[PDB]
RNA sequence: GCGCUGGAGCGUCGGGCCCAUACCCGGCCGUCGCUGGCAGUCGGCAGAGCGAGAAAGAGAGUGGCGCGGACGCUACGCCGCGACGAGUAGGAGGGCCGCUGCGGUGAGCCUUGAAGCCUAGGGCGCGGGCCCGGGUGGAGCCGCCGCAGGUGCAGAUCUUGG
């Protein structure tokens, strides 16, 4: 067999929104586009927050 | 242009040439070869002139169809490739039919076909062996030859002569390409002391005979 | 028009052509010179060995710098520091082999794991057969079978190594980049050996298998590969 | 897709492409060796004449 | 002439027994379904040789050859004249099946536009 | 010559030469 | 818009029907008749059609025009063609592709003309 | 007019003390007992001959009650002259010791 | 165990051979990772690529007939590479696994025969199970999208009945 150990072999980071809102999906599906067909992180960093949920967005303040 | 020639490179093994880059480029004497820099016919109707087109559109089209298949390159037809034969089996020799009809006799051998087989033939009056292809795997060759680098066998026979056709009847010419070969073949074999009675007996097996032991 | 554009895209691709090419004589005339430096290291040792003979004395051949390291022994059964050392060998499964430099602290890890493991002096021949054959390319965290040139050249040209030739020359003759290399190269996964191993929970110097077998490794890799 | 690896040891063109200097080392090796081996049998010939 | 599909592959599975739970033989209340054994020393879950084997992921048929009858074609459940125009486009992957509670009258009708439409029917002739 | 960048010319030099 | 709608009718539309691991959409404007965003004929500003004529014969092409989006009465224009099959296919191909009006679904436009128009011929 | 094939007994298949491999089938060839004898049959077509209660067809002759189970030998086993088998068919375990022909014209001399 | 004594015993050993789910290559399934690639189907409103060892444009401007082009893409979809696959108690995820009823939906099925039941019948799915064929039955029944539960038995010296 082999030495390894699968403790930590599946990645928790999502890779969709939880959610059914079809805008958000929408959106979704537009910065999914974007992040891998751009050289720029933002659009990944946009939609890694996307993905994030309710509580891991606090709604920030004027 | 300029007639075409043969390969400067002799053949050292398999897709290695005898000479290197730099001494076929001197043979090619390229130090002084540089060098530097349809679809519609007309057609008169009694009207005027139609522009008829070829291969028109396809008349129908498939619900779906298959994706084309990848590109090979060593896979060439069996019309073109190369065929070679065991180095026991020489022309003149004496092979043992052992799976078609004429199963366990003994039967001398022409020449190989351009199809790959082996173009067999005994004595009709021997054994009933008819000029008749046969395999080279499917046949045992033993170690009694005999000289018929003096004989001439008719060149009009091919693949396509023996080809099946589709009860079975027997043509004039086969009797008489048969007889043609049998004059040049039966008196050399007389030559060999008993080796008509040999042909005319059949190969079989008996208790403590062993191929692997026994030599032929 | 196009005119224009379609000859500057010729040229284009005549020109990366051209490159090409330029790069496959390169590595054809390295390849030429490492035969050559092979040639002299071969003749050298014999030379040196003859001169010290004629004389009278001895000549101590220069302690061997790089080994070749087989896990012989199952996963079932291991002490923990000794599982730790062939991970850090990169040895789990068995069978496993991977080109080690000697040092110091090498030769004492070695040591401490070599009841599990077979390890001895590979020569130029075994090197060139497990590289071919066995030998594969860790790009991308992957296991991509070495069928080209470009493979190696995208990941260690930074460090002179463009082809497989200068691969084989750096792993034999070690040079500075060979940790690099090295890593690169993912774990040999051999076959069992053919023939059978004489006795592997022993010792090679008691008739055994594990141990330091310093230039009979040759042997074992030739059935193993 | 998947590219199917074949043995540089038993291929010859895989060898080649992966290091072009083969080709001249297995056509050297195979002139050499053809020369050798001609030559001893010229020796051989020679001596068992002398022998004679 | 019968329709055959676009592809006939060769079709291979790994399993043509299907899995018989453990002790279906020796009891009647025990039916043949299967069920996974949670037992402590249970035979059959400690897979023991000789013994039955367990319905692994392994004996997962494969992908392009999945769902495929032995024809070539796909089954397919039609229980009106209306859903055979649904397999119009997929005719030389799909075939149609007919509706045990379709009434003869109208299975002769769907037998018959399928013949139009040359779509391949499981049992054209179930009822008459 | 066998660089990219600074084999350019070399490259350019010796494509002339086979012409 | 399409997306929008899409989003909805991608696993709630009465057309969509499930089973045998098959999906297919049973909408009038379908080609393929295969749910996919694709080939659905109500999500679409632009539209193609194949269906068999009234009579045996011929074929009816339904295309959705630009001004009536929300007049469902005039949207659609219904054309039918009868002569011969290389012709319709001809005539199918220019009203596609040399209008550009959706010239993503042509091709299945003309397998869907093509297995009407065998259909609709006398079966041995 | 006579026999052109080799005897041979079905042994056994190819087991281990505890388990056995129908797919493989060990034969024992008449007449050869060793290694540097048993180079000649590899290759050969080997046919186990039996018949059945109902009639079947047979090639270039008239149907008839027998019924044979194709194979090839593959390589030799052990040194005793004992060789290897594989059929189409798995050999029914009543064929412990009983012949089996082996052909010859799947030749190599 | 049979038996074994120029061993089939004892000590030192040499070849050869035998086979595990172990190892090497290959096929298939699934999981994980590359949080990889695909909106570029940009077509007489056109020009077919971004696999290539080397950070960045087949970028633009100022002067010296024949009317043609396969699939795709349910983006919750499709496709490509690698590594891995044991499991009690226990945890999580996927169920186009199963039952009952409710809201929608199938111009759904049905006395030209539904449920139920039997079947040496044809199959599919790894599996939960499911779809057709044949016989009895005479009046109801199901698929998809959501909702709800008194929703799945081999045991409990289980309850009732036989
Ligand atoms: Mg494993
Ligand atoms: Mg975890
Ligand atoms: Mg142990
Ligand atoms: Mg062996
Ligand atoms: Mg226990
Ligand atoms: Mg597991
Ligand atoms: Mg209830
Ligand atoms: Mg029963
Ligand atoms: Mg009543
Ligand atoms: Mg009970």
């Amino acid at each position: 067999g082999v030495d390894i150990r699968h403790n930590k072999d599946r990645k928790v980071r999502r890779k969709e929104p939880k959610s059914q809102d079809i805008y958000l999906r929408l959106l979704v599906k537009l910065y999914r586009f974007l992040a891998r067909r751009t050289n720029s992180t933002f659009n990944q960093v946009v939609l890694k927050r996307l993905f994030m949920s309710r509580t891991n967005r606090p709604p920030l303040s004027l | 242009k300029g007639k075409p020639h043969c390969s400067r490179n002799p053949v050292l093994v398999r897709g290695i040439g005898r000479y290197s880059r730099s001494a076929m480029y001197s043979r090619k004497a390229l130090y002084k070869r540089k060098y530097a820099a349809l679809a519609t016919v007309t057609k008169p109707v009694g009207g005027g002139t139609r522009v008829v087109k070829l291969r028109k559109m396809p008349r129908y089209y498939p619900t779906e169809d298959v994706p084309r298949k990848l590109l090979s390159h060593g896979k060439k037809p069996f019309s073109q490739h190369v065929r070679k034969l065991r180095a026991s089996i020489t022309p003149g020799t004496i092979l043992i039919i052992l799976t078609g009809r004429h199963r366990g006799k003994r039967v001398v051998f022409l020449k190989q076909l351009s199809s790959g087989l082996l173009l067999v033939t005994g004595p009709l009056s021997l054994n009933r062996v008819p000029l008749r292809r046969t395999h080279q795997k499917f046949v045992i060759a033993t170690s009694t030859k005999i000289d018929i680098s003096g004989v001439k066998i008719p060149k009009h026979l091919t693949d396509a002569y023996f080809k099946k056709k589709k009860k079975y009847e027997i043509t004039e010419q086969r009797k008489v390409d048969q007889k043609a070969v049998d004059s040049q073949i039966l008196p050399k074999i007389k030559a060999v002391p008993q080796l008509q009675g040999y042909l005319r007996s059949v190969f079989a097996l008996t208790n403590g005979v062993y191929p692997h032991k026994l030599v032929f | 028009n196009f005119a224009e554009l379609k000859i500057k895209r010729l040229r284009k691709k005549f020109a990366q052509k051209m490159l090409r090419k330029a790069r496959r004589k390169l590595i054809y005339e390295k390849a030429k010179h490492y035969h050559k430096e092979y040639r002299q290291m071969y003749r050298t040792e014999i030379r040196m060995a003859r001169m010290a003979r004629k004389a009278g004395n001895f000549y101590v051949p220069a302690e061997p710098k790089l080994a070749f390291v087989i896990r012989i022994r199952g996963i079932n059964g291991v002490s923990p520091k000794v599982r730790k050392v062939l991970q850090l060998l990169r040895l789990r499964q068995i069978f496993n082999g991977t080109f080690v430099k000697l040092n110091k602290a090498s030769i004492n890890m070695l040591r401490i794991v070599e009841p599990y493991i077979a390890w001895g002096y590979p020569n130029l021949k075994s090197v060139n057969e497990l590289i071919y054959k066995r030998g594969y390319g860790k790009i991308n965290k992957k296991r991509i079978a070495l069928t080209d040139n470009t493979l190696i050249a995208r990941s260690l040209g930074k460090y002179n190594i463009i082809c497989m030739e200068d691969l084989i020359h750096e792993i034999y003759t070690v040079g500075k980049h060979f940790k690099e290399a090295n890593n690169f190269l993912w774990p040999f996964k051999l076959s069992s050996p053919r023939g059978g191993m004489k006795k592997k929970t022993t010792h090679f110097v008691e008739g055994g298998d594990a141990g330091n077998r310093e230039d009979q490794i040759n042997r074992l890799i030739r059935r193993m590969n | 897709r998947r590219v199917l690896k074949k043995n540089p040891l038993k291929n010859l063109r895989i060898m080649l492409k992966l290091n072009p200097y083969a080709k001249t080392m297995r056509r050297n090796t195979i002139l050499r060796q053809a020369r050798n081996h001609k030559l001893r049998v010229e020796r051989a010939a020679a001596a068992l004449a002398a022998k004679s | 002439a019968a329709l055959r599909p676009l592809v006939k592959p060769k079709i291979v599975k790994k399993r043509t027994k299907k899995f018989i739970r453990h002790q279906s033989d020796r009891y009647v209340k025990i039916k043949r379904n299967w069920r996974k054994p949670r037992g402590i020393d249970n035979r059959v879950r400690r897979r023991f040789k000789g013994q039955i084997l367990m319905p692994n992921i392994g004996y997962g048929s494969n992908k392009k050859t999945k769902h495929m009858l032995p024809s070539g074609f796909r089954k397919f459940l039609v229980h009106n004249v209306k859903e055979l125009e649904v397999l119009l486009m997929c005719n030389k992957s799909y075939c149609a099946e007919i509706a045990h509670n379709v009434s003869s009258k109208n299975r002769k009708a769907i037998v018959e536009r399928a013949a139009q439409l040359a779509i391949r029917v499981t049992n054209p002739n179930a009822r008459l | 010559i066998a660089h990219p960048k600074l084999g350019r010319r070399a490259r350019a030099r010796i494509a002339r030469g086979l012409r | 818009s399409a997306h929008l709608q899409w989003m909805v009718v991608r696993n709630c539309s009465s057309f969509l029907i499930k089973r045998n691991k098959q999906t297919y959409s049973t909408e009038p404007n379908n080609l393929k008749a295969r749910n996919s965003f694709r080939y659905n004929g109500l999500i679409h500003r632009k539209t193609v059609g194949v269906e068999p004529a009234a009579d045996g014969k011929g074929v009816v092409v339904v295309m959705k025009r630009r001004s009536g989006q929300r007049k469902p009465a005039t949207s659609y224009v219904r054309t039918t063609i009868n002569k011969n099959a290389r012709a319709t296919l001809s005539s199918i191909r220019h009203m596609i592709r040399k209008n550009k009006y959706h010239p993503d679904l042509r091709m299945a436009a003309i397998r869907r003309a093509s297995a009407i128009l065998r259909s609709q011929k006398p079966v041995m | 007019s006579g026999r052109l094939w080799c005897k041979a007994i079905f042994a056994g298949y190819k087991r281990g003390l505890r388990n056995q491999r129908e797919h493989t089938a060990l034969l024992k060839i008449e007449g050869v007992y060793a290694r540097d004898e048993t180079e000649f049959y590899l290759g050969k077509r080997c046919a186990y001959v039996y018949k059945a209660k109902n009639n079947t067809v047979t090639p270039g002759g008239k149907p008839n009650k027998t019924r044979v189970i194709w194979g090839k030998v593959t390589r030799a086993h052990g040194n005793s002259g004992m060789v290897r088998a594989k059929f189409r068919s798995n050999l029914p375990a009543k064929a412990i010791g009983h012949r089996i022909r082996v052909m010859l014209y799947p030749s190599r001399i």
